[PDB]
């Protein structure tokens, strides 16, 4: 499960957990990625820092898969890759669109 | 939509 390999991958622990567990070590761009309850897509939770009073703003997003090489797995309506942890590569090597992007593998 | 709508 080359996911649950990389620093990001939390077991069957729902993003809450993940979002729970991650957002109270407040890492930023603390990311992670989980199997949904409907084992199609991953979960990532991410975990972004915040400067202002109300904390740090954590964050997951369920990758999106489809039937196109490399527009496999996607966490956005445009960015799909046939690999998960490539698009957490992308989430973050790429301008990206989600909570200051994927920074750090907080896998849970 | 329900899921961090990325």
């Amino acid at each position: 499960n080359n996911l649950e390999t990389y620093e990001w991958y939390n077991k069957s622990i729902s993003r809450d957990k993940a979002e729970k567990l991650l957002l109270d070590t407040g890492k930023e761009g603390a990311f992670m990625v989980r199997d949904s309850r409907t084992p199609g897509t991953y979960t990532v939770s991410v975990f972004t820092k915040a400067i202002i009073s109300e904390n740090p703003c954590i964050k997951h997003y369920h990758i999106k898969e489809t039937n196109d090489s490399p527009k496999r797995y996607y966490v956005a309506e445009k960015y799909v890759f046939d690999s998960i942890p490539l698009l957490i590569q992308y989430h973050q090597y790429n301008g990206g669109g989600l909570v200051t992007r994927l920074r750090y593998p907080v896998c849970g | 939509a329900d899921y961090e709508p990325p």
